[PDB]
């Protein structure tokens, strides 16, 4: 508070705090509230805040079908240290969780997997393509209301959100952060193109294909599947481990199918330049 | 290629930052366009002295437009806009921002940073945070990427073209006509004349009106009378270039 929005109920609480569903009163549409805690300073707001948030309203004049829309944003409190600033977004209404979960399909489609990621994979080479990374990629933050659209959200709020996330951190679910970020912070565009095969595979499980928790919990974790990377392609933060090997794929998959098994690798490939592009996964032979 | 697809959401997100033609009309009771010229030209000289990017004055233009579209203003609150404008504008196109008592030293510290921060919320909350407009200087650049000139001849164009720009912002003008438009005007002008003085060598001169008004998907009727507007203005600067005198 305050905004011209009528907040209405509750719709999650992750990394990003806790997002409410308002009303646009002269507009009579629903809107998807989040907010930030920014540091205020002698020369006002922050510049990269203000870069980043300006990059995020203008990116809406664009049209992409498969990425939520930052339609509004407001300074709602000043302080000396602090400014208040509310994300006004899009607002759809389930998650791709709630979409999985919520799946009398007892083990399928496949080409509703095909499509999704087609979609999934898209609104990502839309992203990339405007620098912009989402480096957060869970399946509540993919959307999608009646139509099986595909709404990617909270994209390019990570520095936005530096501030925050380091006076009080929280949470966190790092079973789809890429082995970079993990073992050091590489920020790059890549670390998406990791989170997306988690996604890929998780599909046609039901559950976290890599669900960890320490860093090296999830490196080892990680490690168990696509095998303990021989130098040179290590970086610098261990530090040596369990030596292990690429198991095939689908001893944690099927339904997994051919090339599927495939692309799925290239999407999970420790060499950040090694991995697969969206772009260049967007045609691979299973999409 | 990406340039149409970029550029047609660049036309679009440029609808969505136009300032009104009406709003010394509809919604300001004290401010009159002859005040934003005084304005405009004190912005244009801290712009200069402090050798902002060509692209802060420009842009701080439009945000002062767009601001007075939306807000009532006293003239007496006027400066302070505008200085909050450049603040804005140069936080988004520099390397090394102008600070808020440097702009504050450029009003005989008239305000000071306190009132200069406010404003910059008010500033950037009337405005949605829709910050990141398509600049004058971004079209140009575009238009001659699509041109056949040595960059010599390049270079000498983006030279005149953003004298034309500036001259622009100063005026009632800029208010009705897009920066698209402003830009594409400004070329045609500095093409135009640069081959009349050197024949056989600003030749993406021939038609130029015709060929940027499809890029910027306009009409060309309106570029033709954005150009003559542009070099009527230039003319106009016969008179303010001599009579500092009297």
């Amino acid at each position: 508070a305050t905004s011209r929005y009528e907040p209405v109920a509750e719709i999650g609480v992750g990394a990003y705090g806790t997002v409410y569903k308002a009303r646009d009163p002269h507009s009579g549409h629903f809107v998807a509230l989040k907010s930030v805690r920014v540091p205020n300073g002698e020369e006002g707001l922050p510049i990269s805040t203000v870069r980043e948030v300006a990059l995020l309203r203008r990116l809406e004049a664009f049209e992409h079908p498969n990425v939520v829309r930052l339609m509004d944003v407001c300074a709602t409190s000043r302080t000396d240290r602090e400014i208040k600033v509310t994300l006004v977004f899009e607002h759809v209404d389930q998650d791709l969780r709630t979409y999985l979960d919520k799946a009398p399909p007892p083990g399928l489609p496949a080409e509703t997997i095909k499509d999704l990621m087609r979609q999934f994979l898209r609104g990502l080479d839309f992203l990339h393509a405007n620098c912009i990374v989402h480096r957060d990629l869970k399946p509540e933050n993919i959307l999608v209301t009646s139509g099986g659209t595909v709404k990617l959200a909270d994209f390019g709020l990570a520095r936005i959100y530096s501030y925050q996330m380091a006076l009080a951190p929280v949470v966190v679910t790092l079973w789809y952060r890429a082995p970079e970020v993990l073992l050091q912070s590489t920020y790059a565009t890549p670390v998406d193109m990791w989170s997306v095969g988690c996604i890929f595979a998780e599909m046609f499980r039901r559950k976290p294909l890599f669900c960890g928790n320490s860093e090296a919990d999830q490196l080892g974790k990680i490690f168990d599947l696509i095998g303990l990377p021989p130098e040179d392609d290590w970086p610098r933060p261990r530090g040596a481990f369990p030596p292990r090997g690429p198991r095939p794929v689908q001893s944690v998959v099927p339904e997994m199918e051919e090339s599927g098994a495939q692309l799925l690798l290239e999407m999970l490939t420790f060499n950040p330049h090694k991995r697969i592009s969206a772009f260049r996964a967007l045609q691979h032979s299973y999409l | 290629l990406l340039n149409d697809r970029v550029l047609r959401a660049m036309l679009k997100a440029e609808e969505t930052c136009a300032p009104s033609v009406s709003y010394f009309k509809c919604v300001q009771k004290e401010v009159l366009p002859s005040m934003r010229k005084i304005v405009a030209t004190w912005m244009l000289e801290v712009c200069e002295e402090q050798k902002c990017e060509e692209e802060v004055f420009p842009l701080a233009m439009n945000y002062l437009d767009r601001f007075l579209s939306l807000e009532p203003v006293k003239k007496s609150r006027l400066q302070l806009l505008g200085a909050t404008c450049m603040f804005v504008a140069s936080k988004m196109k520099e390397t090394i921002p102008l600070t808020a008592e440097k702009l504050c030293i450029y009003t005989d510290n008239s305000i000071r940073p306190e009132e200069l921060l406010q404003m910059e919320l008010l500033l950037v909350n009337k405005l949605k945070w829709n910050l990141a407009a398509m600049t004058p200087h971004d079209f140009i650049e575009h238009f001659l990427s699509k041109m056949p000139e040595a960059e010599e001849n390049k270079q000498i164009i983006r030279k005149h073209a953003q004298t034309f720009v500036a001259l622009c912002a100063t005026d009632v003008k800029f208010i009705s006509n897009p920066p698209s438009m402003v830009a594409a005007g400004s070329v045609v002008a500095a093409v135009q004349g640069l081959n009349l003085r050197s024949p056989n060598n600003f030749l993406s001169y021939y038609r130029l009106t015709r060929f940027l008004s499809r890029v910027i998907k306009c009409d060309p009727d309106c570029l033709r009378a954005c150009q003559e507007q542009i070099e009527a203005l230039l003319e106009s600067s016969l008179r303010q270039a001599q009579q500092n005198m009297d």
